[PDB]
């Protein structure tokens, strides 16, 4: 309802900046997914950067699963494809190709 | 107000003193409000009522 | 020390009450009264003295609780502003329920204004139904009751202001006026207006007047209890939990009596 | 009734007719108990009490007139 | 008439008032049905869709559009379901020349109907009781627990008034088939003008407890033509 | 007065029930309820013992 | 870039099974009284 | 469900049935009288509901 | 009043004791519940 | 045993040891030392500037992070406090269960809390 | 046990007594209503050989026990005095003696009714006490007097409970809570207390008038003197209409609470919630004479009353839409309290809309005092009293006592009781819509099959209740063995689907009510420091 993405986006990155442990990472990510605002690739990249800061690969797996299934959004796929591949091959957190065939 | 209430009570509101003795032949033009069957009397002694005041009506 | 006890007894205005037998005994008294009355008015045994003693002991238990509710307010104390506000609000809601009772009594016959019905009445004023009307008969007492209430409300205001010899004079005047009122109530014991045989129009008025003759008794009982307490001088001009109750009662009873005198006396005549 | 007595009724616009019989009966009893020669003044509402009003009310009023304690408020005539 | 077994809808109509009541009933029930269908399907789809929802939309509080939509819709819905009730009350309560008037008093576990509008031989008032025939003393071919020794008669294609009252306890004049239902106050009378356009036998029992023996309250209404009504009156 | 403070001090010293005001009244009232109400409620069901059993069976 | 839906396809393929199931549930919930009516000797069968 | 129906069946068997009606002849007499009086024509004249 | 741990003290039952292994109490509760309808039916008529 | 002045709130031992002397006849006693019950503890305090049962909310604006978690004063073992965002009402009502040894966090608010009781023997 | 229980003065220690009396009374009343349905299965004296007075008396006992002695003592008092002081955070409610005298004044009503049924006199005039049928003219003996004292004592206990509720919630509410942040169940009980206070005295006065007429050889409503029972019916309905709201509103509160705590999302406009509740409470008084359209009032009066009814209906629809908004767009864990809440949202809504349909001024010509109205209120009572109480019990029992319940047993119990209630109450609308009367042990020979299906449903319902009491026993005897194994759910709110399970150890149960954040029930005078909200 006529709410700017930029303010809350910047809040998400700035909270990710001072992520001391995984608790604030978890709470901020849950709040971000709480809105209907589908996360941007930039905020997901910042979240993965915070997760790499806190060193818990399961957070990365969970957020990838959340991106794959968060909202129907008229069943858009290629957006999901790019938003996953850019952040997979930006630095490397190889996690999707193992839980699926198990 | 008190003194004029006392005056009006002693002027024409004292007529109820002789209402106890009244013939049953000049009753006011009343209606179905009375003269109907009443509760049967089982307990009590005084004129089929708790208070022995045979003054309200002359019909039993 | 001081801080810990202050926090542990500050928001706790409730005493660690002993195993008080008041609930079971009062419940037992009410149940005995109910069953005994049912057996006596229409049953197998028509004895009257035993049920009279049952009523007497129920009243003794009620008086015991009612004197405790004010003795523990001063002898035990342990009260704050919040509990005083709660007790006052409880007395206000009690008198509001009494006002609702009075309103129901009024509406029992006050809804027949323009005669909307057809038969069995529906005639205001009830022409033809002219027995000894209980209307305008006790107004000689209602006017003096209004005068007494007017002259004692401000006396009780000066009471709560000072609680001094002026308060004693006001209390004595109240005792005299309530004694006069109970005397003039009992003088019309049997033959007040009439009896109920036919034409129930003033009989409901007589019953409504009769059933309210206990609130003044309760007021007199509280006044006497406070009189005894201040003779014992336990209650100073401090936690006057009973003085406030009596002043609010006398400030609401005059209002309700005024509302009663507004209609039912000059309306329809 | 032969399916034709009044037709359209317009005496009282509102639906409820609780207070209707008294007014339609007072004039009838007054005209009947005054002259008894010609009923022309009250010849237009014959059915308002015979069939349009509860005849229990009519018989109760007749018995009350016999006993002298009328349900309504009229004079002694 | 007779309550049809295993029924799930209203009885057969007998009078225009009752069929108008039925029309108002079905008109109301249409919108009630659509409302209940809407709410039931909403419940069903919610529970069958969001039961698997992993993350809950927990920051939605305002919803102004739906707020105004379901704040303004019920008003017009209620107005459009209330207007037919008003017009039917206006039409039915119209006291359009009630041509017949009989007494109907609810006595202690029986009825004593008095017919004063008509006469029997010369000016006399016809009155008789209505006693329910006992179950043990039933005659073969009757209706159990309800059938009476003698019942009331009524002309067809006319207008009738049922003067209802009581003697000691309040009764009920419950005849759903004829579309009349007025309480029997102990002292207060009530006038209802029932006009019948259909012949037949209409049953009935008092819908008000009369103490203990209210399990057998015979109210049987039999509709006859004008010549048959004259023959019955002459016989009575 | 001259007895409020001493009474409160003694009651605080002796934290005991019965509130010290009416011990004789309590001892007088305690047996009365048991003597009276129990003996007046027992007939209520004792007398209809022979009355009870009205089967009123019909067939 | 409007990938896939076309709301109509997925919307129908999800609702139609759901609507059919809901209608069948209502049909059963109203046919059980009808089942009682049939099984009971309503017509001496 | 099977316990409920079984205990209902056994308690009804123990209680028994003592109605002098509900038999076929009563229903046929009723519908014959109804046809004589022509009541509920557009409905169900048959009221059997039991043996 | 502060001498209760708060485990089973909130119910007027007692696990300790061979007098009632939580069966006689429940049997008695069933009995008192079924008493009023059964006795009400029995006093004027058959069960 | 006898009248106690209790003019100061730091000289009263025993809540019932004070009754409050009054006057029989003359003028009304002043509402300072003539009240039965603990009511003097609040009335004299607010007469001299001491309140009872403060309703002041905690530091809502401060997030209470690791460096400076907020401090609550309660000598009891446990506590019932929480956060509603930096303003008065921001999110759904929520509160925590602080303990003497460990800490607790506010989940969605991220406001880390701490239990601070006064030293006890 | 006498030293602390029979002489109790603690709200927590007496709420459990409230519950015990509620469950015992319910089991007895369900047994007697089982009987009532059992003689209704087939025409004739299948089990009651004559004596329709016994049938009437059993009906009166059923109605009175469920109304005044079962659920009003349960959700008003038992839940109120266990949650409201607990949710506020105050150590103890003001004057627990009030609660004790309110509780202890119940049982003698039970014994006086049981002996009134025992005596040959009996009270067989319905749970409504309309004259003259309850006076010496028709019913002699002590049954009427015992019932009158029973209702008087129940009213007194209710008034005391309302007094305690009002004083606790308004005089010493905790500092953190204010007017604009007060939870929902307490608002419900507050409005309930207001309506109870404005409703009790008129009933007390009218019923005292009837008792005096029966005793003082007079008559104010009876025609014997010129009175008219229309006034008494006015007064009785003026009391009665608030009573259903009194018993139903705390159900609204608890249902809103459970759907809020289980949807993981906040309420939808709690200000709107309290607006709806307050509007309902204040508007309940506009229909004092809406229950007696059959009397013969004026057309304008009927129009005004039906307008008031249709106005009253709207806030309920607003509340239903609010619940739908709360459930929409949220994760749902399909636990048993959700099952009860959904059954409420369905069947209570359908019954209420049926009643709104009947609420037409001229529609009582078809349903009033028929089986349609019993199908009407059985629905809403069962949904908002039986199912509300079930939801509350299964929603608070694992913590208020520390004892869990078998989830499979709970599920099968819910399914059994739901199907039984549906199959019982549904046919009675078909019964009424034909026009069959009410309060008759024997009925004409038309709807035998519907009565039969009602009876088998009643047996299903009583089997469900027996399973429920067996569940109670198993919970009370096997709680520690059930907590350790996988027989029951030990965390009602599962973690959010982002959050790891190890971190979840310190996020056990966090919701919008303090009593869930407490440990195992501590000493009664807990809460040494009052809770404060920042
Ligand atoms: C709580 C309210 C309540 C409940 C539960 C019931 C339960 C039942 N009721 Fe009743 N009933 C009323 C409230 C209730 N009723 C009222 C107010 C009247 C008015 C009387 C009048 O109209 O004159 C009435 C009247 C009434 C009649 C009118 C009879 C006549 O016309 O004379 C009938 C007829 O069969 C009937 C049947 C039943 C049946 C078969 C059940 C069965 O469902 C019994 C099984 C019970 C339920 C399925 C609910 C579970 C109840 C419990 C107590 C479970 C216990 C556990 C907990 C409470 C924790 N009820
Ligand atoms: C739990 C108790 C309870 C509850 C909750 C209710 C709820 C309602 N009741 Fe009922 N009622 C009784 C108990 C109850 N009732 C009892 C005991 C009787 C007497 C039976 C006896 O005497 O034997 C009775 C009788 C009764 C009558 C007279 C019938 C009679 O003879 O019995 C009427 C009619 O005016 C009525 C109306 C309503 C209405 C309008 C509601 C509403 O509050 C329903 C609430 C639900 C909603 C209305 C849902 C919201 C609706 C919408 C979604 C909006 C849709 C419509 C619009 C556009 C506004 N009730
Ligand atoms: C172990 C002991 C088992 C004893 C078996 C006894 C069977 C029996 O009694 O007959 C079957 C019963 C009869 O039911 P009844 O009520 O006793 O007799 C009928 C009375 N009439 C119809 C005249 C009103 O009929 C029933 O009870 C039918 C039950 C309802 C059908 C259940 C269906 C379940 C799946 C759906
Ligand atoms: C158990 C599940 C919950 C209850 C559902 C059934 C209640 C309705 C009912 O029991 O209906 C009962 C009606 C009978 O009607 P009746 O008058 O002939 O009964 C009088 C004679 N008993 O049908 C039935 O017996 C259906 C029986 C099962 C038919 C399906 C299997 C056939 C093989
Ligand atoms: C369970 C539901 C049974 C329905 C039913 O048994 O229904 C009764 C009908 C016939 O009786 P009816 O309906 O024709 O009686 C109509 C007029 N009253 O079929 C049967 O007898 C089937 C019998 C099956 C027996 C199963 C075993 C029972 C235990 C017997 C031990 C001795
Ligand atoms: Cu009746
Ligand atoms: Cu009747
Ligand atoms: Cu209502």
């Amino acid at each position: 309802d006529e709410e700017t993405f930029e303010e809350f986006t910047a809040r998400y990155e700035k909270e990710f900046d001072e992520a001391y442990d995984l608790f604030e990472v978890q709470r901020v990510l849950n709040n971000c997914f709480s809105y209907d605002l589908v996360p941007a690739p930039a905020v997901i990249e910042k979240a993965l950067r915070a997760a790499r800061r806190v060193n818990d690969l399961p957070t990365a797996i969970r957020v990838f699963e959340a991106l794959k299934y968060k909202v129907e959004n008229e069943d858009q796929y290629k957006a999901y494809l790019d938003e996953l591949k850019d952040v997979r091959q930006e630095l490397g957190v190889p996690l999707k190709e193992e839980l699926f065939p198990s | 107000t008190a003194v004029n209430t006392y005056f009006v009570e002693k002027e024409h509101a004292e007529h109820r003193e002789h209402l106890k003795h009244v013939p049953d032949s000049e009753w006011p033009r009343d209606y179905e409000f009375m003269n109907i069957r009443s509760k049967p009397f089982f307990w009590g002694d005084g004129d089929k009522t708790l208070f022995w005041n045979p003054v309200v009506n002359r019909h039993i | 020390m001081t801080h810990l006890e202050r926090s542990r007894h500050q928001q706790h205005p409730f005493h660690m009450v002993m195993p008080s037998p008041w609930p079971i005994v009062v419940s037992f008294a009410l149940l005995s009264l109910a069953l005994s009355t049912a057996l006596t008015m229409h049953g197998y045994i028509g004895n009257m003295n035993m049920v009279y003693l049952a009523l007497f002991v129920l009243l003794t238990s009620s008086i015991l609780w009612f004197r405790d509710i004010v003795a523990e307010a001063t002898y035990l104390g342990d009260h704050t502003m919040a509990v005083r506000k709660g007790i006052n609000l409880g007395f206000l809601m009690f008198v509001l329920s009494e006002v609702l009772i009075f309103a129901g009594l009024f509406w029992a016959y006050f809804h027949s204004a323009m005669s909307p019905d057809v038969t069995l009445g529906a005639c205001w004023p009830p022409v033809g139904i002219e027995a000894v009307q209980p209307t305008e008969l006790p107004l000689l007492n209602t006017i003096i009751l209004l005068s007494s209430g007017a002259t004692v409300t401000y006396s009780h205001h000066a009471l709560i202001a000072g609680n001094r010899n002026k308060a004693l004079s006001g209390l004595l005047i109240t005792f005299w006026l309530i004694v006069i009122f109970v005397t003039c109530q009992y003088i019309e014991y049997t033959n007040a207006a009439f009896t109920i045989s036919d034409g129930v129009y003033g009989s409901v008025f007589y019953a409504g007047t009769g059933l309210h003759f206990l609130h003044m008794v309760m007021l007199a009982a509280m006044l006497g209890v406070n009189y005894w307490r201040m003779r014992n001088y336990h209650l100073t001009a401090g936690h006057h939990v009973g003085y406030e109750t009596t002043i609010i009662y006398t400030h609401v009873l005059d209002v309700i009596w005024l509302f009663l005198y507004v209609v039912f006396y000059w309306w329809g005549v | 009734s032969p399916l034709h007595t009044v037709g359209f009724d317009a005496r009282f616009p509102q639906q409820n007719q609780t207070k209707h019989c008294w007014q339609s009966y007072v004039d009838y009893h007054k005209c009947v108990n005054m002259k008894g020669e010609d009923f022309a003044p009250c010849k237009v509402f014959w059915k308002t009490y015979n069939a349009l009003c509860p005849l229990d009310w009519i018989e109760k009023w007749d018995d009350q007139r016999e006993k002298g304690i009328f349900a309504g408020d009229i004079n002694s005539d | 008439d007779v309550p049809t077994p295993y029924a799930c809808y209203f009885q057969d109509s007998a009078t225009p008032n009752q069929e108008g009541i039925l029309e108002l009933h079905d008109n109301i029930m249409f919108y009630l049905l659509v409302i209940l269908g809407l709410v039931s399907w909403m419940l069903y789809t919610i529970v069958m869709t969001y039961s698997k929802n992993p993350i809950a939309y927990k920051y939605i509080k305002h919803g102004q559009t739906i707020e105004v939509i379901w704040t303004i819709f019920p008003a017009v819905i209620l107005l459009i379901i209330a207007f037919p009730s008003f017009i039917l009350l206006y039409l039915c309560d119209e006291v359009i020349s009630p041509a017949m008037t009989i007494k109907a008093i609810g006595y202690q576990w029986y009825w004593k109907y008095e017919y004063s509008d008509f006469i029997n031989d010369s000016g006399e008032t016809v009155e008789f009781e209505s006693y329910v025939i006992p179950d043990e003393l039933l005659e073969e071919g009757q209706l159990r627990l309800l059938d009476t020794d003698t019942s009331m008669v009524v002309p067809v294609d006319t207008h009738i008034r049922f003067v209802v009252t009581a003697a000691d306890v309040i009764h009920d004049f419950a005849i759903p088939s004829l579309g009349i239902k007025v309480d029997a106050t102990p002292g207060r009378l009530n006038q209802v003008s029932a006009l019948i356009q259909r012949e037949g036998v209409f049953y009935g029992a008092c819908s008000e407890l009369c103490g203990t023996g209210h399990a057998n309250m015979p109210i049987k209404i039999e509709a006859v033509s004008l010549p048959k009504f004259l023959e019955w009156l002459n016989e009575q | 007065a001259n007895k409020v403070i001493q009474l409160q001090k003694i009651f605080q010293s002796s934290t005991k029930p019965l509130w010290w005001r009416h011990p004789r009244s309590a001892l007088y009232l305690y047996p009365f309820y048991a003597i009276f109400a129990v003996a007046v409620v027992t007939p209520l069901l004792y007398i209809p013992n022979a009355i009870r059993g009205i089967k009123a069976k019909k067939a | 870039g409007r990938i896939g839906e076309s709301w109509v396809i997925t919307e129908g393929r999800r609702l139609i099974p759901e609507i059919f199931q809901w209608s069948a549930v209502l049909s059963v919930c109203l046919g059980w009284p009808g089942a009682v009516y049939f099984f009971s000797k309503a017509r001496k069968a | 469900l099977l316990f409920s129906v079984g205990l209902f069946a056994v308690v009804r068997m123990a209680g028994g049935q003592d109605a002098k009606t509900m038999n076929k002849e009563w229903q046929l007499k009723s519908d014959e009288y109804l046809k004589s009086k022509n009541a509920n024509p557009w409905g169900g004249y048959s009221q059997v509901q039991s043996k | 009043v502060h001498f209760k741990d708060g485990v089973y003290e909130n119910i007027p039952f007692k696990v300790k004791g061979r007098k009632t292994p939580y069966a006689l109490s429940h049997f008695g509760f069933f009995a008192i519940g079924f008493a009023v309808p059964f006795v009400a039916c029995y006093v004027q008529l058959k069960k | 045993p006898v009248v106690k002045t209790a003019q100061n709130l730091a000289e009263v031992n025993g809540p019932e040891t004070l009754i409050g002397p009054g006057a029989k006849e003359g003028t009304v006693p002043t509402d300072l030392d003539q009240e039965t019950g603990l009511a003097r503890l609040e009335l004299l305090g607010k007469l001299e500037g001491i309140d009872v049962f403060d309703t002041k909310p905690l530091d809502s604006s401060r997030k209470g992070t690791m460096k400076d978690p907020i401090i609550i004063e309660s000598y009891d073992d446990y506590r019932y406090v929480g956060c509603t965002g930096s303003p008065a009402g921001s999110h759904t009502i929520m509160w925590l269960k602080p303990t003497v040894n460990e800490v607790a966090r506010c989940w969605e608010c991220g406001s880390v809390y701490k239990l601070n009781p006064v030293g006890v023997p | 046990m006498v030293q602390r229980w029979l002489y109790s003065t603690n709200a927590k220690d007496i709420a459990v007594l409230y519950f015990m009396l509620a469950i015992f009374s319910g089991m007895a009343g369900t047994a007697m209503s089982l009987i009532i349905r059992l003689e209704l299965a087939a025409p004739g004296s299948q089990y009651l050989h004559g004596n329709s007075q016994l049938f009437n008396v059993l009906v009166v006992g059923h109605a009175v026990l469920m109304i005044f002695f079962l659920v009003m003592p349960a959700l008003i008092g038992g839940f109120g005095n266990y949650l409201l002081p607990l949710m506020i955070g105050a150590t103890d409610t003001a004057f627990p003696r009030i609660n004790n005298i309110a509780f202890w004044v119940l049982p003698m009503g039970l014994v006086c009714l049981v002996t009134s049924t025992l005596v040959e006199s009996g009270a067989g005039t319905g749970w409504t006490v309309y004259p003259p049928l309850s006076s010496i003219q028709a019913h002699s003996g002590p049954s009427v007097d015992l019932a009158i004292f029973a209702l008087h004592l129940t009213s007194i206990s209710s008034l005391l409970g309302a007094i305690n509720f009002i004083v606790t919630t308004l005089n010493m509410r905790t500092n953190g809570m204010t007017m604009h942040k007060l939870p929902l169940f307490v608002w419900s009980i507050f409005i309930t207390a207001f309506l109870l206070l404005l409703s009790l005295p008129v009933l007390s006065a009218g019923i005292t008038m009837l008792l005096l007429d029966r005793n003082f050889n007079t008559s104010f409503f009876e025609v014997s003197g010129g009175g008219d029972p229309i006034l008494y019916e006015h007064l009785f309905w003026f009391f009665g209409h608030p009573e259903v709201y009194i018993l139903i509103i705390p159900g609204f509160g608890i249902i809103s609470h459970v759907v809020s705590t289980y949807s993981k999302k906040p309420v939808f406009g709690e200000i709107s919630m309290v607006y709806a509740m307050a509007s309902i409470g204040l508007l309940g008084f506009l229909v004092w004479s809406h229950h007696m359209y059959i009397v013969g009032l004026d057309a304008d009066t009927r129009a005004y009353f039906t307008s008031a009814t249709m106005i009253i209906a709207i806030p309920t629809g607003i509340k239903i839409f609010s619940w739908l908004a709360t459930i929409h767009g949220g994760s749902i864990r399909l636990a048993t309290p959700m099952l009860y809440a959904i059954a409420f949202l369905f069947l209570f809504t359908m019954g209420g809309l049926t009643g709104v349909a009947l609420a037409n001024a001229s529609l009582d010509v078809a349903f009033h005092d028929t089986y349609y109205v019993v199908g009407h209120f059985h629905y809403v009572l069962s949904m908002g009293a039986i199912f509300s109480l079930f939801a509350g019990y299964y929603y608070w029992s694992p913590q208020i006592l520390g004892l869990n319940y078998n989830e499979k047993l709970a599920q099968i119990q819910f399914w059994l009781i739901f199907i039984g209630a549906n199959v019982i109450f549904f046919p009675m609308h078909f019964l009424g819509i034909n026009g069959m009367p009410r309060r008759i042990p024997d009925y004409p020979d038309a709807f035998a099959g519907w009565n039969y299906v009602a009876s088998i449903g009643s047996f299903i319902a009583t089997l469900s209740l027996f399973l429920f009491i067996y569940i109670l026993y198993d919970q009370l005897v096997n709680g520690l063995n059930n907590k350790v194994n996988n027989k029951s759910v030990i965390y009602n709110k599962a973690p959010d689907f982002v959050e790891s399970n190890t971190i979840f150890n310190l996020n056990t149960v966090k919701s919008s009510s303090i009593e869930f954040l407490l440990t195992s029930p501590p000493a009664v005078h807990s809460f040494n420091t009052p809770a404060v909200q920042s």
